[PDB]
Order: C-alpha cells, then sequence, then structure tokens
RNA sequence: UCCUAAGGGAAGGGGUAACCCCGGCAGAUAGCGCGAUCACGCGCAUCCCCGAAAGGGAAUCGGGUUAAGAUUUCCCGAGCC
RNA sequence: ACGGCCUGCCAACCCUGGAAACGGUUCAGCCGGAGGUAGGGUCCAGUGGCCGGAAGAGCACACGUCGCGCGGUGUCCGGUGCGCCCCCGGCGGCCCAUGAAAAUCCGGAGGACCGAGUACCGUUCACGCCCGGUCGUACUCAUAACCGCAUCAGGUCUCCAA
RNA sequence: ACAGUCGACUC
RNA sequence: CCGACUUUGUGAAAUGAAUUUUACUUAUUCCGUGGGUCGGAAGCGGGGCAUGCCCCUCCUUUUGGCUCCAAGGCCCGGUCUUACCGGGCCGAUCC
C-alpha cells in the first residue's frame, strides 16, 4: 500500500508525449474512401433541382415499418419454394389431368414490369428506393405516379427492397391486389401514402434542395450576421 | 543557326547544379499544434558550411511533439547563433536573435531572415548571405503583414507567416574581390557550369545573334522585347533604360 | 573486426555509463545538468504559490 | 483510428489448390551419376595426379557441382571424397580433381575402374 | 558475388494514334516487418531493382612442386571467417 | 600469418597540489585559476622486444654414397643518417573551394518479462563436432601477343627502383 | 665549466 | 500578348435598356504533412469600477541532460470459494 503513487503526466504542449487518442478525423483515407465522401459532401453543396429534391422526403420510421410489414407477408416464392409447387402438380398432371391451383398474389417488381403495370393502371400502390444509382432510372416515375393517379412512396432502401423480393437490388415494387382479410389495412397506409406524397407533389416539385454549406462556413455565417445585427 | 547557350540550359545535361555535398535543404519546420499554439526548445548542434551556398547552416535537434525520437532539422543560419543554443519555434517564444516566430509576434521595425510567403511554405525570403526583410507593418483587421525585402521591394504577406529573427549569417561576403579566375572557378565549380561566359560578340552568327561581322559590334539594339522567341531574347530583356545610373535612377 | 565473435568483450567495453559511447567528462557533465535542472523543476513549482 | 495513415488490412490468402496439375510426369533425373561423371581423363598429368596426390580426375557435366559431384562419386565407386576441386577446361568440358580419404587408395580404384 | 556514388530502368498514375516519353506525381505502393504458431499483438515514417574486377569490403601466411598451374588455388605446416 | 607476455612513442585522459620574481615547450606553433610546472598514473599505435609458429623449414659451405641417399657445421655482433620508398602520428597552413553515400559492425539509453539452492534459470567464456556453393584463374601487357588494312620508330592506365 | 668513450658530416 | 466561347456554379448591389464592382465554396489551380489537433462551445487562471459580460491565457525561457510502450481512482465480471484473471470510464472537456 505504502508503495503506491501518483506520478501525473503534464501533456502540455512540450510536455510528456501524449498518449493514444482518437485520431479518425485526420485520417488519410484511401481515395475510393476520399472521392465517396466528397461525393456527398458535393451532393449538399450544389443546388439539387426538385426533381431529386423530391428524393431525401422519404415514408416515415412508423409508417415504413407498419408497411414492410406488409410487404413481408406478401413476399414471392423462393427458389425452394418454388420447386415444389411445380413438383408436386406431377400427381395432376400425370394422373388427374386436372389444373386445380389458382392465383396468387405477390408484390411485383422490376422497373419495366411495374412501369407497364403503371401505365395499365394495374398498380394499386408503387414503392420507390431513394438511393437509386443511376437515378434517372427513378427521377421520372414520381411524375408518372403522380399524373397517373397512383399511390407512389419513396421509402428508404433498395437493399432494403431486395430483401423483400430476394434481389440484391429492387430499386421498384408494387401492390397491386391484396387479399380480401388485409382491405382496411391496406387502405390505412393507402390514406397516409396518398396524403403525404401525392398531394405534395405540386407543391415540392418547386422546392429546390441543396446549397447547406459545410459546418465552418456556417459557423462563419453565424459569426456574420451577428456582427451585422 | 543553331541553338544558342542560352537555350541548351534548360535540358540539364551539363548545366545542372553541382549537387553532391550538399547537406540537404535548408529550411524549418513543419507548422503543427506546438509551433502554432505555443513554443518548442531546439538545441543546436553544428554550424556547418553547405558547399555552393554562402551562408553557414545551423542543425538543430528538437523533440518530436509527439513520437519518441529526436528531429534534426537544419536551419539559415542567423547571425549569432551558437552551438549549444535554444532556438525557440512557435508563436509565445520570445523575440530573440535565432528564434523563430509568426510575423504576429514581431513588431514594427524588426529585422528578419528566412521568411515564409504562403504560411508553411517553410522559409522563402531573406535567405542569401547577409540580407535580411525589415517587418513593416501589421493590419489585424486582416491578419496579414507587411516586409521591406533585401531587394528593396516591399511585399505584402499573412501575418501567420514564421519568419527567423537576426539576420542571415556570412554578412559581406560578397565584399572581397577574387581576384583570380582561379577563385571564380572554385567558386562555380560547387555551384553550377555557368562560367567561363563567352561575349557573344565573339561568336559566329549561327550561334549567336551578337556574333559575325568583320568588327567586334553587337549591330542591332543591344536590348530585346519581352515577348522575343527564345533564342532571340538575348541580351537586355526588355530593359526600361540603360546607361550607367544617375540620381533617382538607382533609387 | 569489432564483431563479437572476434574481440573480448571487456576489450569491446568501458564499464561505466554512457561508456564507449560518452567519455568521463561528458557524462559527468551531463549528470550533473540532469541532477540542477530536476531539482530547479521543483524549486521552480515550489515558486507556483 | 490513432495513427493518421491507412495501411492495407491483414487480408487471409489460400495456398494453390490446383483441380489438376500443369505437370503430370515426375520429371527424371537427367543430372544422374552417369551424366555427371562422363569418363575419368587419362592423360599422364592426371596419371601422375593418381599417385602423387591421391586424386582420380574426372571429365564432368558442365552443370555440375562439388557438392554433386561428391553425392556421385560417393554412390558409383563405393567411395567417398575428402575434397573435390574444379575448374572448366578451355575446350569446354568441365574437369574435376577428386581427392579422396586416406582411407581409399586411388591406385586401387583406378585399377578396379581401369586407366593404368 | 554484397553495398551505395554520378547516374539508369521501372510497378500505379500522367502523356501518346502507337512504338514510346515522364518518377515523385502519393497510390489501400510494389515488401510488409519483428516478437510470437500452441496464435496473435505491436510497428509501417523519404518504401523497388541496377550501377565500381581503381570507391566501401568475413577471413591466409611461410616453404616446396610442373614441360606449361598456384606467392595465398596443388602438397607440407600452422591459422583464420 | 597467427597466439601470449612485455613495451607504451606523438597525442588524449585521471588523481594530488595551487602558479607573478609568471612559467612549460616547438624547427614553427602554442599551453595554463576552465588548473601550468611537478609527482604519480590510465589509455592508444605499432610493421616495436621475448617466447610459441621455428629450425624439423631456407641458404651457403664441407665431405663421404649409384639410382629425388645420407651425415656435419653456421645461420652471430654493433652502429650510422638533412639518405631513398611505404605507412602512421601529431602540429601548422589555404579556401566566396570545407573536400560522398550506403551495406556492415560495435557501443549505449530504457527495463516490459523471467529464476534456484536433491538445483533451475541464464551464460557476448574456454574447449569440442559438421559444412562451406557458382563463375575467372594459362600467356603478352607490348620497338612482335592491344588499336593504327602489318611482326608499323605511332598510341594505351598502373606497382617495385641498387 | 672536468674526465672517458664515440662521431657521419657540413663551413 | 491579349478577345470571345467552354469547364463555369451561387446571390448582391450600382449604372443601360449589357457593363464594371462585390460576396460564397464545391468546381478549378496552388501549397504542407508520416492528411497529428481544424471549427464552435465549454472550463483554469488574469482586467475589472454598470459584478458587467465583454476581453487575455492553456499546466514547457532552461544551463548542449532525460521523456515512449500510464501511474492513480471508480464501476462490472470470472474465481480460491477464503484466493485472482479479463472487462468499461475518468486520467486525456464536449459537440
Ligand atoms: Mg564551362
Ligand atoms: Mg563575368
Ligand atoms: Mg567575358
Ligand atoms: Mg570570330
Ligand atoms: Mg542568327
Ligand atoms: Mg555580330
Ligand atoms: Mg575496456
Ligand atoms: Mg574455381
Ligand atoms: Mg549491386
Ligand atoms: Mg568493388
Ligand atoms: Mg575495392
Ligand atoms: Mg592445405
Ligand atoms: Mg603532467
Ligand atoms: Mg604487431
Ligand atoms: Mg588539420
Ligand atoms: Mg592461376
Ligand atoms: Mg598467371
Ligand atoms: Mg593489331
Ligand atoms: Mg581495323
Amino acid at each position: 500500500n505504502p508503495l503506491f503513487e501518483k506520478r501525473p503526466k503534464q501533456f502540455g504542449i512540450g510536455g510528456a508525449l501524449p498518449p493514444k487518442k482518437d485520431l479518425h478525423r485526420f485520417v488519410k483515407w484511401p481515395k475510393v474512401v476520399r472521392i465517396q465522401r466528397q461525393r456527398r459532401i458535393l451532393k449538399q453543396r450544389l443546388k439539387v433541382p426538385p426533381a431529386l429534391h423530391q428524393f431525401t422526403r422519404t415514408l416515415d420510421k412508423n409508417l415504413a415499418t407498419n408497411l414492410f410489414k406488409m410487404l413481408l407477408k406478401y413476399r414471392p416464392e423462393d427458389k425452394a419454394a418454388k420447386k415444389e409447387r411445380l413438383l408436386k402438380r406431377a400427381q395432376a398432371e400425370a394422373e388427374g389431368k386436372t389444373v386445380e391451383a389458382k392465383k396468387p398474389i405477390v408484390v411485383k417488381y422490376g422497373l419495366n414490369h411495374v412501369t407497364y403495370l403503371i401505365e395499365q393502371s394495374k398498380a394499386q400502390l408503387v414503392v420507390i428506393a431513394h438511393d437509386v444509382d443511376p437515378i434517372e432510372l427513378v427521377v421520372w416515375l414520381p411524375a408518372l405516379c403522380r399524373k397517373m393517379e397512383v399511390p407512389y412512396c419513396i421509402v428508404k432502401g433498395k437493399s432494403r427492397l431486395g430483401s423483400i423480393v430476394h434481389k440484391k437490388t429492387a430499386s421498384v415494387l408494387c401492390l397491386t391486389t391484396v387479399k380480401n382479410e388485409d382491405k382496411l389495412e391496406f387502405s390505412k397506409i393507402l390514406e397516409a401514402i396518398k396524403a403525404n406524397f401525392n398531394d405534395k407533389f405540386d407543391e415540392v416539385r418547386k422546392k429546390w434542395g441543396g446549397g447547406v454549406m459545410g459546418s465552418k462556413s456556417q459557423a462563419k455565417t453565424k459569426a456574420r450576421e451577428r456582427l451585422i445585427a | 543557326g543553331r541553338v544558342i547557350r542560352a537555350q541548351r540550359k534548360g535540358a540539364g545535361s551539363v548545366f545542372k547544379s553541382h549537387t553532391h555535398h550538399r547537406k540537404g535543404p535548408a529550411r524549418f519546420r513543419s507548422l503543427d499544434f506546438g509551433e502554432r499554439n505555443g513554443y518548442l526548445k531546439g538545441v543546436v548542434t553544428d554550424v556547418i558550411h553547405d558547399p555552393g551556398r554562402g551562408a553557414p547552416l545551423a542543425k538543430v535537434t528538437f523533440r518530436h511533439p509527439f513520437r519518441y525520437k529526436h528531429q534534426k532539422e537544419l536551419f539559415v543560419a542567423a547571425e549569432g547563433m551558437y552551438t549549444g543554443q535554444f532556438v525557440y519555434c512557435g508563436r509565445r517564444a520570445t523575440l530573440s536573435v535565432g528564434n523563430v516566430l509568426p510575423l504576429r509576434s514581431v513588431p514594427e521595425g524588426g529585422v528578419i531572415c528566412n521568411v515564409e510567403h504562403h504560411v508553411g511554405d517553410r522559409g522563402v525570403f531573406a535567405r542569401a548571405s547577409g540580407d535580411y526583410a525589415i517587418v513593416i507593418s501589421h493590419n489585424p483587421d486582416n491578419g496579414t503583414s507587411r516586409i521591406k525585402l533585401p531587394s528593396g521591394a516591399k511585399k505584402i504577406v499573412p501575418s501567420s507567416c514564421r519568419a527567423m529573427i537576426g539576420q542571415v549569417a556570412g554578412g559581406g561576403r560578397t565584399e572581397k574581390p577574387m581576384l583570380k579566375a582561379g577563385n571564380a572557378y572554385h567558386k562555380y565549380r560547387v555551384k553550377r557550369n555557368s562560367w567561363p561566359k563567352v561575349r557573344g560578340v565573339a561568336m559566329n552568327p549561327v550561334e549567336h545573334p551578337h556574333g559575325g561581322g568583320n568588327h567586334q559590334h553587337i549591330g542591332h539594339a543591344s536590348t530585346v522585347r519581352r515577348d522575343a522567341p527564345p533564342g532571340q531574347k538575348v541580351g537586355l530583356i526588355a530593359a526600361r533604360r540603360t546607361g550607367r545610373l544617375r540620381g533617382q535612377a538607382a533609387a | 573486426e569489432y564483431k563479437r565473435s572476434r574481440l573480448s568483450r571487456n576489450r569491446r567495453t568501458v564499464n561505466r555509463p554512457y561508456g564507449g559511447v560518452l567519455s568521463g567528462p561528458a557524462v559527468r557533465e551531463r549528470i550533473i545538468r540532469a541532477f540542477l535542472v530536476e531539482e530547479q523543476k521543483i524549486v521552480k513549482k515550489v515558486l507556483k504559490i | 483510428r490513432t495513427s493518421v495513415t491507412f495501411h492495407r488490412p491483414k487480408t487471409l490468402s489460400k495456398a494453390r489448390d490446383p483441380k489438376y496439375p500443369r505437370i503430370s510426369t515426375p520429371g527424371r533425373n537427367k543430372l544422374d551419376q552417369y551424366q555427371i561423371l562422363k569418363y575419368p581423363l587419362t592423360t599422364e598429368s592426371a596419371m601422375k595426379k593418381i599417385e602423387d596426390n591421391n586424386t582420380l580426375v574426372f571429365i564432368v557435366d558442365l552443370k555440375a557441382d562439388k557438392k554433386k559431384i561428391k553425392a556421385a562419386v560417393k554412390k558409383m565407386y563405393d567411395i567417398q571424397a575428402k575434397k573435390v576441386n574444379t575448374l572448366i577446361r578451355p575446350d569446354g568440358k568441365k574437369k574435376a580433381y577428386v581427392k579422396l580419404t586416406p582411407d581409399y587408395d586411388a591406385l586401387d580404384v583406378a585399377n578396379k575402374i581401369g586407366i593404368i
């Protein structure tokens, strides 16, 4: 006990050698990291036009989770789950000579198929991933949806959409039909979605995004207007 | 005609600098946290003669701010530094000869050397033997400063730029006549192959605009335009006047 | 031919602190300077009242 | 992070696991003892070397080296070499001087092969 | 043979119609290293190769011997790295 | 060559002491209250001395033998120097000239981590064992072996030097 | 401040 | 050498019915590092003569020394179960 002592180190500007603290800010990153961070910086600096600024305005967290509950209910057929449907009709085709199957109800996907459906008005709801690259694949969707009068939402996460259909990226989904036991709970999210996006289009098409300067620049601005007062 | 001696220098074949026994670049320390917001003590270990340069060079051994090792920096000697001297580097280092300070810490009239131009370019002005710059005024609404350079030219420089207090050592070196082709040759051997120089008037026209003629004479105006093509821009480039300077003309 | 397996260690070293690298007159002055400045550290702290 | 430099992380690699060997045949030993000791040189100079220095003088393969020369003189002749020296003759062939341990007699070996 | 000098070639990149031209331009850089493998931890800083039978440099001396090798290459003795 | 012991130049360093009536010293310098002279020392160089190597070798003689026989003796003593060549030491001098780098080797600063005494951890110690790879290696180096259409009074870098 | 031994040279 | 178009975007004023001036930072150019401390706000002290509420400082001036791989405190967890290893924060202000 007596031998134990305190030896304070003075971490001055010419004192002890400083220890291992967090230098994550100043790390020199690979060029891949560097350009992708400067990418979001430049997309913030520049003035995003209204067509692209309609994105980053996504469906809420609660509304998105509630909608994804239903999208999880109506998932497509797996591959292992698609072998059995064709393998067990063997008795019906070899012996029965009858087709007894009925229409299943699944979510539709793929940009071309969903655009065909939307232009033929067989789409009850359209789900657009906010983060599609290249964006031109989904820039034109909101206007098409709005002016063909289809409820559309821009949810967050093309990978999370891709999971619904078991592909790596999905970039668009749509519901065309729902089972009779879930119409009310579908039309509630339909009311919310229609109120949120399809009505506010006619005023967000004039709103410019982007132009939010950096933290330091905003700090000097906040310094400047105080002096201006 | 053929390529002129003045054009031939752009390749480096026989005109590169003789840099075998030089002791490395003579420059300040990397500008960092310590040197910006405080002071660092460096001990001067030896003042060495750098071949090819008129000024002595002071090797200074700092301690690395954030990792356990020394730093042998190499400064341009300011007249007065001696081995064992502690030179202080940073903002709040006192103003004494050999110390290096930003111009925000040097009062008007102070004599300085090895000045930076862009904050951190490690010292570029007033480095030749016996040259200094006088810090004239400070504008704190811009964070800028003014200096009188050895040429008499007056420059505006950022105020956060470092500068060594004092003047470069070896002053008055050029005061001594060399008296000999020998001394001239040994001067230029360790600098570069730019000596002896043959008067173009004693050349042939194929290699110099002045050459040729039964007598030795230039032939036309010895002053050429600023825009003259290379190989013709030879003589007195874009001269504003000529003749021995008298009166205000030499001010 | 200073290699360990070519000279005897007593013939390669000098038995003091800093021996073989610093002479006696230099090491003596380092001892004195280190002691004295260590003393001034704490006299300066005591002056800090 | 602590250091402000980014280094390539330590990945894991596999050693080669070929699905088919790019060479099927096992390479035959083309520097066998018989290519590596072509024949004992029998000029009068090597003849005198036989008794005066207890050494056999061979013409050996140009790609042989002292290690293989001893290893080969051991497998043939059931002898061993205390030392071996090699030179390249001007004519192109390498000539090797093989000095025997004193347990073995160069005359007896050279008579069991037939030189004298 | 090894190491560098002046210097030379080069991986990524920049140029080029293409051969070819530029090496510090900074790039997850060529190479990673060391302690541990009964595995992992720590470091990575001016980051490659080539370049001298006159520069630097692990170590050998004496006596013999052949028609022609050796002064220290073979033999004899004694050493060294 | 190598190994041991001894010697310890010129410089460098140590201990005691305390210098003016200033001394010490060089061909020349120069050094000293920051410690001279003086006394005693430590270290360094060596291509220095002795012994081992090693007289068994070499040489010169002197005999006597058929045929790389053999036997015998000697291989000592001083001194000299503005002497020649080579190297080293330490001074001094010139420079607007300050006169390479690395491989390699050694030393040190620090001390995380570690161990027995019916025994275990080290050891840069002595001795002992094994192995040392590839390529050049002859000869001229020139009034005849290189180049000049040649066995050309030409030209071509060095070391030894009575 | 003398005695003994030696001394290669220079003027 | 200079002129125009192009990369070349933002908003602001003053003159004419385009012109010079400006402001911004992300394009662009340049400079510096082993991208090692940038911006704002706290706090430790010093100025108070509206206790303001605005300023000035960051624990190194010292003699040719040395500084690394944390001491210290608190909170968990594993354990002999009556004897001991791994954790987290502060030390090293936050955002
Ligand atoms: Mg010249
Ligand atoms: Mg001149
Ligand atoms: Mg002239
Ligand atoms: Mg002429
Ligand atoms: Mg002409
Ligand atoms: Mg002329
Ligand atoms: Mg010793
Ligand atoms: Mg050989
Ligand atoms: Mg090499
Ligand atoms: Mg060599
Ligand atoms: Mg050599
Ligand atoms: Mg032998
Ligand atoms: Mg004495
Ligand atoms: Mg000796
Ligand atoms: Mg000297
Ligand atoms: Mg030979
Ligand atoms: Mg020869
Ligand atoms: Mg010829
Ligand atoms: Mg010919």
